[PDB]
């Protein structure tokens, strides 16, 4: 198997 | 033999469908449930953009075996897999399908797919991990070019042909399609931001990061051309056989935990070839965490022998920042690495530097007298700027692991600094809140230190430490030192 790994988001506000 | 369509899906899964009472997600961390009420060629929507409905491809394109490792995967899940495979895929374009079953509990998981038409079982006698298990299955490949899948994946319309066009175009390119999301909970098939792509912190956990603005204007301008990435996203691309070869395959001292995608990434770019993304490929794919991974935390152990066998032959000087983001990994044992060192003398490879340069700038690397670095964090939330400029309050909001607000410095001046503003006892009362101002060199307001095994920070020169307990109310403040949970921070890399 793969490593676990996290849904793709990221931050929702922006910098 | 059996055509895919004659298989018996529902005896297949058969005594495996989860009994009333027991958990859906422990086999394998989704709902099991759901996916055992899909079909194994259920429909899921187009997700390419609709210049890739335009695009023909020569019939004499390279096959390709196609390479699954597993290990106690739901049935479901590995069927549908294989079936979106023979589905979706020109039957010439596949070779094989070459099932490596890393010694799962029942071997009938897979030995009972290995009547479908072209699927090969190779099943390993101990757990070997999915690096090992590549290399047995791609030893074991009759074509020209291996396409690597994960076991909880679908593949969707045309996805094969785009890959294969580019590395029978040119062999050093890696390439890998856009992962679609699969949803965990209720299994739907959905497409993700197209402005996200594979990264990594100096943690060397993958992570996924934003597009800065100016690849998000390139993006723009042509949606389908070919991404370059830094770092394989997911278990899934596609190399020309000779080249994965030559290039030293995968490491075979690596265990079976983390590291898949490191090692190969930075070897590919330091030693000539590229990693890319191609939009009009699209497979989802079973996303298993909700989180990133807690670091402090297990896992930075866990994933040690893999991430230093990567780090100890690649990184040059710049492993001390993984070591810094990672201590606990800096005594594990991780076997002689003399072999890969003497590959990369073999293969005349550029140094990390290069690849940090040329191939992933966006990687924010500490300076040269910073004393700590990366974010300060407090259980799950992170020092923020909350978009405050000078004379602004700071505030304290959810780790994103996205930089921006979020990213900070102790600089050699003992300032905390973000950009060219840094944090500010404006008023010494306990209670009151700091501000940003701009830094000063001189400035004995905007100086601070790490105490307490770097597990909080006190005001140079003062009993004051920065406190949270204030943020509901307007900002952090600072507060006489005392036993509070409020007033624990600690940076994620401590140089
Ligand atoms: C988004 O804005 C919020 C505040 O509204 C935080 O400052 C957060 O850190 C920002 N995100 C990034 C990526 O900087």
């Amino acid at each position: 198997g793969t490593t676990p790994s996290p849904v793709p988001t990221t931050s929702t506000c922006s910098a | 033999k059996v055509r895919w369509p004659d298989f018996n899906q529902e005896a297949y899964v058969g005594g495996t469908m989860v009994r009333s009472g027991q958990d859906p997600y422990a086999r394998n961390k989704f709902n099991q449930v759901e996916s055992d009420k899909l079909r194994m060629d259920r429909a899921i929507p187009d997700t390419r953009h609709d210049q890739c409905q335009r695009k023909q491809w020569r019939v004499d394109l390279p096959a390709t075996s196609v390479v699954i490792t597993f290990h106690n995967e739901a049935r479901s899940a590995l069927l549908r897999t294989v079936v979106s495979v023979l589905k979706k895929s020109p039957p010439h374009l596949i070779k094989e399908i070459i099932l490596v079953d890393d010694y799962s509990n029942d071997p009938e998981d897979g030995a009972l797919l290995g009547k479908i038409e072209k699927v090969r079982v190779l099943r390993n006698d101990r757990r070997e991990g999915l690096m090992r298990s590549r290399v047995r299955g791609a030893d074991a490949a009759q074509a020209k070019v291996l396409t690597f899948l994960d076991s909880h994946c679908e593949c969707n319309e045309h996805w094969l042909e785009p890959l294969l066009e580019r590395v029978a175009e040119d062999r050093t390119r890696v390439v890998s399609p856009i992962i679609d999301v699969i949803n965990m909970d209720n299994f739907q098939y959905v497409g993700a931001s197209a402005d996200l792509k594979g990264g990594f912190d100096w943690n060397l956990v993958f992570k996924w990061d934003y597009m800065t603005p100016e690849q998000r204007r390139s993006r723009q301008g042509n949606p389908v051309a070919p991404i370059k990435t830094p770092m394989i996203a997911g278990g899934l691309f596609v190399m020309d056989k000779f080249y994965f070869e030559e290039l030293g395959k995968y490491d075979m001292m690596m265990d079976v935990w983390g590291g898949e995608n490191l090692e190969i990434s930075f070897r590919v770019w330091q030693c000539g070839g590229s990693l890319e993304i191609i939009p009009c490929s699209r497979v989802g794919h079973v996303f298993r965490k909700q989180h990133p991974y807690t670091f402090p935390g297990g896992s930075g152990t866990v994933f040690a022998r893999n991430t230093r066998r990567a780090a100890e032959v690649w990184m040059d000087e710049y492993k001390n920042f993984y070591y810094a983001a990672v201590p606990s990994a800096r005594n594990v044992p991780y076997g002689n690495i003399q072999s890969r060192l003497e590959l990369r003398k073999k293969l005349s490879c550029k140094p990390f530097k290069w690849y940090l340069e040329n191939v992933y700038p966006e990687l924010r690397v500490p300076d040269h007298q910073d004393i700590a670095f990366g974010a300060l964090q407090q259980g799950t939330n992170c020092l923020d700027t909350l978009g405050h400029f000078a004379d602004g309050v700071v505030g304290v909001y959810e780790c994103h692991n996205a930089g921006g607000n979020q990213e900070w410095a102790l600089t050699k001046e003992k300032s905390v600094k973000h950009m060219d503003l840094c944090l500010t006892v404006v008023d010494r009362a306990p209670g009151s809140l700091i501000k940003l101002q701009g830094c000063r060199e001189d400035d004995s307001r905007q100086k601070w230190e790490q105490i307490e095994g770097n597990s909080k920070l006190r005001h140079v020169g003062s009993n004051l430490c920065l406190d949270s307990r204030t943020a509901k109310s307007g900002g952090l403040s600072v507060e006489v030192c005392g036993p509070a949970l409020s007033q624990q921070w600690k940076f994620t890399l401590n140089l």
